[PDB]
């Protein structure tokens, strides 16, 4: 299937503190590989994925450089951004960076995006076109203006549709027994009482990998999707990824609601009841 | 292989 | 401002005796200011990893508190969190039982 390359940005000023934090982390897919800290004791880029030993000391070399670059340059968004906004030096606030591309099952781009928010809402983006940006208020339309004389989004088209893939492919390859593996859920049910003679059943999806999944309800061959209740698939430690969904069921009646899981591990999904 | 040159706001 | 939904988990059904992963995922929240402690008896656990940390769509923050830990019969665990959303620290035990 696609797979997607992406690097997340923060940056926080705390004021009266010393300088701002600024985090890079890095995915292949919905796993950690890469990251780095300000607040680290010698902060420097490190992998965060087994597969990632196949780089040289080099790589790592440059990515650290260019993130110490990266937090000067966030360093001093923050202080123009309190000049945009007219904002006081005694507040914190937050800079986010979304940066990716996606391919499809054969390697060919499908799309690339950058999006940055300030205080946890829109900003700037690039347009799906990777040619112009659109911005969200008059503050971010200054930043359009720069950006727009600078050529900026060139060299990040060239970016998104270059390096990015290139990369992608090559760590799709070294980490092929990771990246590509699939691991299938294994599900069970748990029963609670609830008063009103009614029944809390939980549809749990265990151990899984891609983080794609599907867990639906069922009753009178209808999905229930209305009436459920779920959690968004969370990572569970060890890069696979859980799931439950439930529902609240009339006492004595529990044997005819069936939970289905669907997942790129499961060739027939998988049909379970209380 | 991350951005490098994230451009000034 | 956006308070944290916090969500504490094991990796595998629980079994006295086994080893196991205990984490605590805290999502939906921001300013991204944050601190998070698992904890075993009352007493904090050392070394837990911090991982995962991305944003949403909506630009708040998700992060994984993480520990290994053979669960006994005895033994009770929490994860607590304080955020600026929230007046009192929030500690949220793991259900065994969920
Ligand atoms: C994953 O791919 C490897 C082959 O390529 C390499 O191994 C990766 C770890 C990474 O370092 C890449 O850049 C390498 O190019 C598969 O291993 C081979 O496939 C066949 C069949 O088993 C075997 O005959 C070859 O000798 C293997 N090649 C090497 C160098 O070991 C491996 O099967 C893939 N893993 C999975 C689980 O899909």
């Amino acid at each position: 299937g696609p797979h997607s390359l992406r690097y997340f940005v923060t940056a926080v000023s705390r004021p009266g503190l010393g300088e701002p934090r600024y985090m890079e982390v890095g995915y292949v897919d919905d796993t950690e590989f890469v990251r780095f800290d300000s607040d680290a004791e010698n902060p420097r880029y490190e992998p965060r994925a087994r597969w990632m030993e196949q780089e040289g000391p080099e790589y790592w070399e440059r990515e650290t450089q260019k993130a110490k670059g990266n937090e000067q340059s966030f360093r001093v968004d923050l202080r123009t951004l309190l000049g945009y906004y007219n904002q006081s030096k005694g507040g914190s606030h937050t800079i986010q960076v979304i940066s990716g591309c996606e391919v499809g099952s054969d390697g060919r781009l499908l799309r690339g995006y950058q999006q940055y928010a300030y205080d946890g809402c829109d900003y700037i983006a690039l347009n799906e076109d990777l040619k112009t940006w659109t911005a969200a208020d008059m503050a971010a339309l200054i930043t359009k203006h720069k950006w727009e004389q600078a050529g900026e989004a060139e060299r990040l088209r060239a970016y998104l549709e270059g390096t990015c893939v290139e990369w992608l492919r090559r760590y799709l390859k070294n980490g092929n027994a990771t990246l590509l593996r699939t691991d299938s859920p294994k599900a069970h049910v748990t029963h609670h009482s609830r008063p009103e003679d009614k029944v809390t059943l939980r549809c749990w999806a265990l151990g899984f990998y891609p983080a794609d999944i599907t867990l639906t309800w069922q009753l009178n061959g209808e999905e229930l999707i209305q009436d459920m209740e779920l959690v968004e698939t969370r990572p569970a430690g060890d890069g696979t990824f859980q799931k439950w969904a439930s529902v609240v069921v009339p006492l004595g009646k529990e044997q005819y609601y069936t939970c289905h899981v669907y997942h790129q591990g499961l060739p027939e999904p998988l049909t379970l009841r209380w | 292989f991350a951005p490098g040159n994230y451009p000034a706001l | 401002q956006k308070t944290p939904q916090i969500q504490v988990y094991s990796r595998h059904p629980p079994e006295n005796g086994k080893p196991n992963i205990l984490n605590c995922y805290v999502t939906q929240f921001h300013p991204p200011h944050i601190e998070i402690q698992m904890l075993k008896n009352g007493k904090k656990i050392p070394k837990v990893e911090m991982s995962d940390m991305s944003f949403s769509k909506d630009w708040s923050f998700y992060i994984l508190a993480h520990t290994e830990f053979t669960p006994t019969e005895t033994d009770t665990y929490a994860c607590r969190v304080k955020h600026d959303s929230m007046a009192e620290p929030k500690t949220v035990y793991w259900d065994r039982d969920m």
